[PDB]
């Protein structure tokens, strides 16, 4: 399998008239190069065959270049329909090999992570097992940093982050992060605290609660 | 040997002699390069 990389892994531009992607690979292919656009739940779809010859059905605008190990994919108009995963394949040489993907954001301004904490329900603790959700309202750049910190201690591995696809009517993104917890294990702790890390604010934001709402 | 140059059927409706969509010439170019990776670079074969 042909080592083949997206050296872009995210690039976000608004939709204007600027956009640019490259794959390079290991072994040089001569040419035979061919990228699909997946749009989120859709199949996807050929944009380009060979690097150089524009596929049937699709718009002037997409265009394809490059040769050998370099490969540069280039769309000169963008409109909101075009953002999409961006996939490049590798068929020059067996076994045909699929490219990582890009996906192309919308820019936005920048703007400060809204943080809500919700403690565990009472339901959930007659059922033995605590959960503590961590949420992330309208934080845009998508990448985000929340570390869970119990007693002023940081914990790694217990939870697991869940992003919602960009919100069309403001591009932005919600991220929430759950922490899990035994009934013994949630008891032994009396604070939980999550610190979360962004662009947007000026200084790491941690928020708080103390168990049984102390 | 097959030599035929005859549009190859790949649709239900009749190929007419004509490659279009779901007809398509049956010998493809082949493309050699002196900066072409060794794999694609040509190779002379007899066979005897």
């Amino acid at each position: 399998e042909i080592v083949l990389t997206q050296s872009p892994g995210t690039l976000s531009l608004s939709p204007g008239e600027r956009a640019s992607l490259s794959c390079r690979a290991s072994q040089s292919l001569s040419t035979y190069l061919a990228w699909y656009q997946q749009k989120p739940g859709q199949a996807p779809r050929l944009l380009i065959f060979g690097a150089s010859s524009r596929a049937s059905g699709i718009p002037d605008r997409f265009s394809g270049g490059g040769s050998g190990t370099d490969f540069t994919l280039t769309i000169s108009r963008l409109e909101p329909e075009d953002f999409a995963v961006y996939y490049c394949q590798q068929y020059g040489s067996s076994p045909r090999t699929f490219g990582q993907g890009t996906k192309v954001e919308i820019k936005r301004t920048v703007a400060a992570p809204s943080v809500f904490i919700f403690p565990p329900s009472d339901e959930q603790l007659k059922s033995g097992t605590a959960s503590v959700v961590c949420l992330l309202n309208n934080f845009y750049p998508r990448e985000a940093k929340v570390q869970w910190k119990v007693d002023n201690a940081l914990q790694s591995g217990n939870s697991q982050e869940s992003v919602t696809e960009q919100d069309s009517k403001d591009s932005t993104y919600s991220l929430s992060s759950t922490l899990t917890l035994s009934k013994a294990d949630y008891e032994k702790h009396k604070v939980y605290a999550c610190e979360v890390t962004h662009q947007g604010l000026s200084s790491p934001v941690t928020k708080s609660f103390n168990r049984g709402e102390c | 040997r097959d030599i035929s140059t005859e549009i190859y059927q790949a649709g239900n409706k009749p190929c007419n002699g004509v490659a279009g969509f779901n007809c398509y010439f049956p010998l493809r170019s082949y493309s050699f390069r002196p900066t072409y990776g060794v794999g694609h670079q040509p190779y002379r074969v007899v066979v005897l």
